[PDB]
């Protein structure tokens, strides 16, 4: 950079912390093991004639 | 002493025993006041129904009681259709438990047939047709409730 005769200040600037990144972080990932069941029924008494 | 209506029955055999102060003339005449009472429907293949027993001793009651003293008793043993319709409920109330298998397990556990309670079913069946055969005892009839024309 053009500037003042002799010498001229020693400046470093480069930002440490990380940018914007890849971690979403919140996804779902474990729901309760959970089967739903349909059943039945069928009586079955005594029935002769 | 059985939950019957003997007058739904007939009457088939009697036994009386008397017992005390008893006169055989009055026996006779109190038997002879029952058969002429004849809405008390004897068996008609049966007129002689009647036995009779006569014995001296009166019936002591134990103390504590509540029956009566008395100088003369009377006991009976009497065999009518009414009591074998008494076991036509009894077998109606086995059928209906027989007829939903109800309890045969306690029975059956034991190392008895199921088959022995169809057996019987069908041997008490007989036996109420066997006394339907002589309450049908052919006895000849009295009049009509009408009368004719001519």
């Amino acid at each position: 950079s053009p500037g003042t005769p002799g010498s001229r200040s020693r400046t470093p600037s480069l930002p440490t912390p990380p940018t914007r990144e890849p971690k979403k972080v919140a996804v779902v990932r474990t729901p309760p093991k959970s089967p739903s069941s349909a059943k039945s029924r069928l009586q079955t008494a005594p029935v002769p004639m | 002493m059985v939950k019957c209506d003997p007058r739904h029955g007939k009457y088939m055999a009697c036994c009386l025993l008397y017992r005390g102060d008893v006169v055989p003339k009055d026996v006779n005449a109190a038997i002879a006041t029952i058969k002429t009472k004849r809405s008390i429907q004897f068996v008609d293949w049966c007129p002689t129904g009647f036995k009779v027993g006569i014995n001296y001793q009166p019936p002591t009651v134990v103390p504590g009681g509540d029956l009566a003293k008395v100088q003369r008793a009377v006991c009976m043993l009497s065999n009518t259709t009414a009591i074998a319709e008494a076991w036509a409920r009894l077998d109606h109330k086995f059928d209906l438990m027989y007829a939903k298998r109800a309890f045969v397990h306690w029975y059956v556990g034991e190392g008895m047939e199921e088959g022995e309670f169809s057996e019987a079913r069908e041997d008490m069946a007989a036996l109420e047709k066997d006394y339907e055969e002589v309450g049908v005892d052919s006895v000849e009839g009295e009049g009509e409730e009408e009368g004719e024309e001519y």
